[PDB]
């Protein structure tokens, strides 16, 4: 979660992008945005003579 | 009586009905709906949504 500089409509939460996942939150209590992007990926490599 | 002298004064109120279609949306920079078209009233308006 990373904190925001969105600004949603008073009703508006969604993280819906171009995939229409999840990268915007509100605190239930504090009501502010939190970003969501995962920590991870995947790709390999070893080098040898 | 209660049922025969009175009021009413200028108003008027519209009634419509609704219909399920297809509808295209353009939202903005703030996300607010900006427009739409109903590609389904004439040709151009059907390829616009195609
Ligand atoms: C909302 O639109 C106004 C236009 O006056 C603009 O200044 C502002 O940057 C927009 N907000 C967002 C969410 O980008």
């Amino acid at each position: 979660l990373t904190e925001s500089n969105k600004k949603f409509l008073p009703f508006q939460q969604f993280g819906r992008d171009i995939d229409d996942t999840t990268d915007a939150v509100r605190d239930p209590q504090t009501l502010e945005i939190l970003d969501i992007t995962p920590c991870s990926f995947g790709g390999v490599s070893v080098i040898t003579p | 009586d209660s049922s025969s002298g009175w009021t009413a004064g200028a108003a008027a109120y519209y009634v419509g009905y609704l219909q399920p279609r297809t509808f295209l949306l353009k939202y903005n920079e703030n996300g607010t709906i900006t427009d739409a078209v109903d590609c389904a009233l004439d040709p151009l308006s059907e390829t616009k949504c195609t």
